[PDB]
Order: structure tokens, then sequence, then C-alpha cells
């Protein structure tokens, strides 16, 4: 049977239009989607359907196979609302993903609802109309799938959870998190193990968060202090004073006092060497009271460094940050600095999983039709996250360098 | 020509219902008009009679004045659900691939010729003034015809197209264009084929004999098979020119700016400043005589184009036409064009030529994925060594696809630089900028380690407009290298930016000073704390 399923009070269906895709991606959609109609998966609908919403595809982690990608973003959000995620995943040792997309073709859909799920196959410079079709079982990066399949998941999930009763499965939309504390081989393993568990009822990169932190802030060190030196350390030491409240810079300003040359090297006297000791020793950890608020949103603001660094905050409240870091290379695509912000966007949103099992609301420093025009090119998540682009000030970089 | 294709289920929008509009009572000189019309018309399939149950009606017509019906559903329209949008992109000639033939049929009164949802069909009452009918097929101007034919038609082809690949259809309109590589006997064959194929389902098509000859014109290009061209437009001579007339003239001559080079229409467009109606008389001028001159002679010369080769690389090559405007080209055989065009002058707060050209390269790329569903190469007036420069003092994202360097002035570069660190031996201005919100008053000025300061008095000003201007000053009076030390981070912004194009005056006469000097480092201090230099500044700016 099918357990009937409803937008919220007065919204209607998604109506986004379809972006052109390459023709490389055309022609993988196409084969894709006729496989799935001879299934029965899904069937070419007619124009009294008025709805539509995104499609692309991808390349995985390596395969030389494309996967279908819909952008349900937005019917997500107009869907009705319907497990309380482990606490343990994020004091782990390593978290390895799973895709377990396929799990929801095995379960028909309220007819009622599948209007709703339409989506439309481009066609090159025009010449064809698009080619449309709408979902008949449980669609990948819906919302409603997983709560809809969960009374199977559990079911399924039932004996290596007893088997193994201390490695930790969350799952997420379309992705399965299970963490261990094992040997890095026998870990590797025991995945496996369920890698075959798994495919008996019929389905299909290793992260290590207990180093993730809120990376203290630093000063330099120098061997003899300019004016130009002295101003940009207040500079920043002011901005800081924000967070912790006690720092100060009294003694370093009087330095200044006059109307000197910038290259000037001033002397140090022993009050401010004082005050920097001090100011040091208030940066050497996290502020104090900083603590998750499920009822708020989580936000993600990103910088660009340059020579291929990026640095990030997660923070519910301003200057009270949950989190910070930074990510930068690691052998790949030698200068592409949209390669490289989606990257950086993906492996945010995993730890935002990870630790409070949800999605940040991303400002990216970038532009519109540049994010838009490539970031599919380079994608490679079952999920979405949402965003808005920003002109990042000045300080707020130097601050973070 | 009755199909026996099914049908599209229909339904009003949610709440809505059938129109009841009442039937006028005109004259029986019509009528008899309606009453044959109707006859043929049911006996032909496309009406049936009815009566005591539909309680909808919709005011019908007949007209007159053709010298030998008109039934209105405007009120039925907006009771219909909506539809899925009809293809609204359509083919540019520059993406189509030659062909040995090309022929277009003519789907005349396709409409007609299609059922309509035997369920909806009721709402489609109208009565024959002292006779019921209902429709039962698509209405002439009903919300839903045009969706729901195409598609029909799209079905009505998926055999067809499957079995002769080699064969390619274009939707457009009450029109479909056929070509194909075959033999002019094998290919005036295979149409015949076409038509009785549709002839099959209810749609019947002129023959061999009417039909519409090559080239075809499309949107400003006539078409043959193998290439195509642009009809050298005309540009009408006369004493009178209302402002209307002189409008459309740059509007001609602006579209043909894409095809064409050197055309130009600012003396032409100065023309309309003060007007006071479009049938208004400006006397043409002498230069905007001259101009609309040379325009002519350059719009004699024919422009013939080819078709896309899918087994050839595209490439892409850009110029800079002057500020705010470039020029761009795209073939696969030297001098053999593909399509080319123009973008006008972006115009902005504050940009420079790298940012404007990166955007060309992206509007390009977006352009071209839709044509080809690809991107070409990329050949540009900038140096492999100025976009590394820009690439990392940026702090936005930025990228270019794969592109190569192509020496040809005038080329794209950075007309000045920032130090990286402070200068030794250069004078150090300290400068400031005040103004209040309540009356707009305002003051900026400096104060240096040379002795020397300024300060100056403004109007009608504000935070940013003055903090811009104690900057302005400070390069003005001063040395060709020099310190400058700003609290302002909005100022900052701007400038780290290393603009070089902007609409404001002052901005520019920065620009204009920045150019010039042989070294300057910009530096930044929190405002209102106690940092010397600062303190004596901003004492001067304030009352
Ligand atoms: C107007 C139009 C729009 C789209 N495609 C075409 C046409 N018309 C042609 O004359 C044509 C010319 C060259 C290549 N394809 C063409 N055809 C294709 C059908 C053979």
């Amino acid at each position: 049977e099918t357990v009937p399923v409803k937008l919220k009070p007065g919204m209607d269906g998604p109506k986004v239009k379809q972006w052109p895709l390459t023709e490389e991606k055309i022609k993988a959609l196409v084969e894709i989607c006729t496989e799935l109609e001879k299934e029965g998966k899904i069937s070419k609908i007619g124009p009294e359907n008025p709805y539509n919403t995104p499609v692309f595809a991808i390349k995985k982690k390596d395969s030389t196979k494309w996967r279908k990608l819909v952008d349900f973003r937005e019917l997500n959000k107009r869907t009705q609302d319907f497990i309380p995620h482990p606490a343990g995943l994020k004091k782990k040792k390593s978290v390895t993903v799973l895709d377990v997309g396929d799990a929801y073709f095995s379960v028909p859909l309220d007819e009622d609802f599948r209007k709703y799920t339409a989506f439309t196959i481009p066609s090159i410079n025009n010449e064809t109309p698009g080619i449309r079709y709408q979902y008949n079982v449980l669609p990948q990066g819906w919302k409603g799938s997983p709560a809809i399949f969960q009374s199977s998941m559990t079911k399924i999930l039932e004996p290596f959870r007893k088997q193994n009763p201390d490695i930790v499965i969350y799952q997420y939309m379309d992705d399965l998190y299970v963490g261990s504390d094992l040997e890095i081989g026998q870990h590797r393993t025991k995945i496996e193990e369920l890698r075959q568990h798994l495919l008996r009822w019929g389905l299909y990169y290793e992260l290590h968060p207990d180093k993730w932190t809120v990376q203290p802030i630093v000063l330099p060190e120098k061997d003899s202090w300019t004016v130009n030196d002295i101003q940009k350390l207040v500079g920043k030491l002011n901005w800081a004073s924000q967070i912790y409240p006690g720092i100060k810079v009294r003694q370093l300003c009087k330095l200044l006092r006059g109307t000197k040359a910038l290259t000037e090297v001033i002397p140090l006297t022993e009050e401010a060497e004082l005050e920097l000791a001090e100011n040091r020793e208030i940066l050497k950890e996290p502020v104090h009271g900083v603590y998750y608020d499920p009822s708020k949103d989580l936000i993600a603001e990103i910088q660009k460094q340059g020579q291929g660094q990026w640095t990030y905050q997660i923070y519910q409240e301003p200057f009270k940050n949950l989190k910070t870091g930074k990510y930068a290379r690691m052998r790949g695509a030698h200068t592409n600095d949209v390669k490289q912000l989606t990257e950086a966007v993906q492996k945010i949103t995993t730890e935002s999983i990870v630790i409070w099992g949800k999605t940040p609301k991303f400002k990216l420093p970038i532009q519109k039709e540049t994010w838009e025009t490539w970031w599919t090119e380079y994608w490679q998540a079952t999920w979405i996250p949402e965003w808005e682009f920003v002109n990042t000030p000045p300080l707020v970089k130097l601050w973070y360098q | 020509p009755i199909s026996p294709i099914e049908t599209v289920p229909v339904k009003l929008k949610p709440g809505m219902d059938g129109p009841k509009v009442k039937q006028w009572p005109l004259t029986e000189e019509k009528i008899k008009a309606l009453v044959e019309i109707c006859t043929e018309l049911e006996k032909e399939g496309k009406i049936s009679k009815i009566g005591p149950e539909n309680p909808y009606n919709t005011p019908v017509f007949a007209i007159k004045k053709s010298t030998k019906k008109l039934v209105d559903f405007r009120e039925l329209n907006k009771r219909t659900q909506d539809f899925w949008e009809v293809q609204l992109g359509i083919p540019h000639p520059a993406g189509l691939k030659k062909k040995k033939s090309v022929t277009v049929l003519d789907v005349g009164d396709a409409y007609f010729s299609v059922p309509l949802d035997e369920d909806f069909r009721k709402y489609t009452a109208f009565t024959i003034p002292s006779i019921r009918y209902q429709y039962n097929v698509l209405p002439q101007g009903w919300k839903g015809s045009p969706a729901i034919f195409q598609s029909s038609m799209t079905k009505i082809l998926e055999p067809f197209r499957k079995q002769n690949p080699d064969i390619v259809i274009y939707q457009y309109m009450d029109d479909l264009y056929v070509g194909s590589d075959l033999e002019i006997g094998q290919h005036r064959t295979k149409i015949e084929e076409l038509r009785q194929h549709l002839l099959r389902w209810g749609l019947y098509t002129p023959d061999k004999k009417h039909q519409k000859e090559p080239p075809f014109l499309w949107m400003g290009y006539e078409l043959h098979p193998d290439k195509w061209t642009v009809q050298p437009i005309v540009l009408p001579e006369k004493d009178s020119w209302t402002v209307n007339d002189i409008q459309k003239l740059v509007g001609k001559l602006n579209w043909a700016s894409q095809i064409y080079p050197g055309i130009k229409v600012r003396q032409l467009c100065k023309l309309l400043r003060g007007t006071k109606a479009l049938t208004e008389v400006i006397p043409l001028t002498e230069e905007a005589e001259l101009e609309l001159a040379e325009n002519r002679e350059i719009l004699k010369e024919p422009v013939h184009g080819v078709y896309y080769d899918p087994s050839k690389d595209l490439i892409a090559e850009i110029q800079k036409q002057g500020q705010g405007q470039w020029t761009y080209q795209i073939y696969q055989e030297p001098f053999k064009n593909l399509k080319t065009g123009k973008y006008a002058r972006m115009r902005g707060a504050h940009t420079n030529d790298v940012k404007q050209l990166t955007e060309a390269v992206q509007k390009i790329t977006t352009e071209s994925i839709v044509i080809w569903g690809k991107t070409p190469k990329f050949k540009l007036p900038i140096q492999k060594e100025t976009w590394e420069t820009w690439w990392t003092e940026y702090w936005q994202a930025t990228w270019i696809p794969e592109w190569e360097f192509v020496n040809t002035p005038p080329l794209v570069k950075l007309w000045y630089q920032l130090e990286k660190e402070p200068i030794v031996g250069a004078e150090t201005f300290y400068v400031d900028g005040a103004a209040n919100r309540e009356t707009k008053l305002g003051k900026a000025g400096y104060v240096t380690n040379r002795g020397r300061q300024k300060v100056v008095t403004l109007t009608d000003t504000t935070n940013q407009k003055t903090e811009l201007q104690a900057i302005y000053l400070a390069l003005q009076d001063s040395g060709l290298e020099v310190n400058i030390v700003t609290d302002s981070q909005y100022a900052l912004g701007i400038i780290q930016a290393q603009p070089d194009q902007s609409e404001s005056e002052l901005v520019n006469q920065i620009i204009e000073q920045l150019i010039k000097k042989e070294k300057v480092y910009l530096a930044w201090v929190p405002a209102h704390k106690g940092i010397g230099g600062n303190e004596q500044v901003d004492k001067l700016v304030s009352a």
C-alpha cells in the first residue's frame, strides 16, 4: 500500500525551471531515464501537469557512470512534517559514508502526491521539446522518503546493530553514517560486512571527527616593530576585543601618539609588553558559554585567503562561533576557485550533519552567475544545502588570516 | 479531420466554476449563417448538439467584415487550470547543422483537428439564438489549445522519429521544418510518408505543389539548407523626422551592431534630449547626418555564415572595443563565422577591465552551452601574468575556462598596483572625514609627519563621501610616492579593489591621481580610538 502525504497548509507544488545542461549530461539522463521507465519507476506526463523541479548529472567518487540528481530543495520546504540524532557519532573516531538512495525504489508513492515530483530533460538549442516525467515510487533527494521508509530501515539494520552494539549508525536523507573506534583495517572490513548484509535486502571515504575544533587566533611575533606593524596589530586586536572583552590596547596606542613616519621603528615599553603577553594569554582558548540552540538556524560564512586557502566559521549568533576552520588543498585541479569553493561547501555541510545532523545556510563570497554556471561540474552529494552570495569585508579576512 | 488521439484530462482551478454567460438575441440575418456553418461543422464532427443539461454558456457571434463565427472564451480562460509553459526559447541559426534539403509543412487548422477532453467538453457550450452545441476539439484562443496541441503533435511523431533517425523535425507555431541528408527524390518521398502519417491521424497538410520555398526567414536571417544570410536592411531618407522616427532608427541600427562593425548611434541618439512628444520633429543635425550616412554604406555589405559541424572545435575570440564595450565572434574554421555579437558597456559603481572581461566570458559560456551544449576555447587580449596577479589579489571567487593569449591591442590590463608594504622616505598622510546626518554638513582633511595639514567644509554631503574626499586631497597634494592611512573600511574596500571605471565623479578623480603616482600604500586603522595621527585629524574635522 501507500501512506498518504501532503503539502503544508496553503502551499502549491514547485514550478522552478530547468537550467540548460551540457550535451554529455543530456545523453546520460536519457539512458538513465529510459531504463527507469521500462521498470515502471517513472512515467511520461502530460502538459496538464504544470509543476517542475530541476535535474542534472554528476560523476561520483570515480566511475565513468553518471548519477541523476534532482534539486528538491524547494519541494522539500513545502512538504508536510513527520530519529533523535546520536550524540555519540561525533565523539567517535572514524565515520564512513554510504549511499542508500536505492532502497526508495522499492516503495510506491501515494499517487495524489506524484504530480508534484514532475521534472524536465532539456534539449540542445531548443530543437526539441523537453521530456517530462513524474515519480511512481519514493524519489531520492526528497524529504518524505527517509521518513516513510524508516519502519523498514531499522528493521533491516536491526541485526547488525545488535551484533555490533558499539558502532553508531545515523541516517541523513540518502546517506548512512557509520562510526566506530576499531583499527582502520578491521573498521574498513566491518563496513564491507554491512555492505553485504545490506545487499541481502538490496542496496550497494574515511572521516575523522576527533580533530574538528575551534582553532585559536594567533598574533605576529616580531624582531622589531614599526609604526605600520603596531597599527596593524591594534587593528586586529580591536576586532578580537569583541569576542574576548578583556583584551586591552591602551599601552600599544600610547606608543603611537604623535604624527610619525610609517616605517619609523618604535621600541616597546614594559607596559606594552605586558598588554601583549596578557592578550596572547586570553586567546589561548575559545570563549566561554557557547551552546547549540536547536530552535535556531545554523549559519556558515566563508572567506578566501588566497593561494588555495579558505577559512570558515559555523555560528548561530554573531561573534559566538560553534566552530571555525580552514580548508586548503591536496593534489587536484591546480587553480579553480570554483572547484575549491564547491568542495569546501561539501566538507562543511558534512560536519554540520555529523555533529548536529542538519545543513547550514551558506554565505558565499562569489557571484551568482559564476556559481550557477559551473558548480554542478564538481558536485558529489546526494543532498544540496541553502545559500546566498556576498561582498566580503576587508578586515574579516585579515582577521582570520 | 477528427483525430483518433487519446485526449488530455483537464479541470478548472479549484473552487472556480464553468461560465454561465447569457446569449445575445441578435438578428436572424446572421443566424442562418450560423445554422449552416454549425451544421456542416456538426456533421464534420467538430461540434455536437445538446440541451437541458448544460447550464453553462458563453456569448457567440457571427461576423461579416473576409466579406463572406467568433466565440469568446476569455471567461473560460480565467477558469482553466494552468498548463505547462510552451517552449519559449527557440533555435538560433548558428546552432543548426547543414542539410541536403529542407521542407516546411504547414500544419494549417491543426487546432480544430484535435479532440477536447470529453469531460471538460461541456463547459464549452453555446446556443444559437432562436440549438445547443458543445465543442469537441481545441477552440481558437482557449488557454490550453497551444500547449495541448504541441504535445499531441509530439506523440504522433514519435514512431516516425524512431524509424527515420536520420530525419530532423522542428515544431514551431503552426509549422514543421523537416530537413535531411537524403537525395532530392528520396527526400521528396519521405516527406510524403509523413503527410500520410499525419493524414492518418486526422492532421491534414497541403502538398508539394502548395508549399513554401527556401530560403526561409528566421528572426532576421535567410536560411538555405547549406548556409545562411542576413538581408541587407534599409534606412529611409527624408526631411521630416519625428522623435518616434529617430527612436526606431536607433533600434534597427542597434540590432545590426551585433552583426556589423563600425555601427554608431551616439550623435543620432543625442538627438532625443529634451523632446516633448513622439510626434515632435527634431531638425536632423549635421554629425547626425554624417553618421546616418557612414552607416548606410557599411549596411550594403552582404554577410554570409555557415552551420555547425559536430566534429570540430568551437572557438571564441574577444575584443576590447572601448570602455565597457566588447566584441566577440565564434567559428570553427578560421575566417568562417558561426555567430558574432557585441556587449554594451555594462556600467557600475566601480569595476575594471579584468572584472568586465570575466563577465563577457561567462555570458558567452552560458550562451554556448545552450546553442551547442559545449563551451569554446577562448582566445583573449590579456596576459597570462595579468590574470595570475589579479586572481590572487582578489577576494571574490573568479575563474576562466581554458584560453590562450592573443596579442592584439588594446590588451586588457591593470591601471595601477598597490604596495604590499609601506614606502621608505615617502610622506605619510593621516586623513579623516565627518558629516552630520541631520544637516548633512561635513568636514574632510589631513595631517602629516611633515608638519603640513589641510581641512575642508562641505555641504549636502555624507560620511562615505567626505571620507573619500579626505583621500583625494591627500593624493592630490603630494609627491610621486605616499603612504596614506584612513579609518574608513568603506573607502578601503573600493580602492583595495583596484577599480578603473565608475559612475562617481570623485572616484574617477581619485582613480586618475592613482594612475599617476609612482608608489602608493593605503593603510587602515580603527576609528575614534587613541591611535596617534588619527586622533589629530579626528579633532580637526569636527564641528
Ligand atoms: C527554422 C528552423 C528551425 C530549426 N531547424 C531547422 C529550421 N529550418 C531550416 O531551414 C534549416 C536549415 C538548416 C539546418 N536545419 C534546418 N532546420 C532543421 C529541421 C531541419
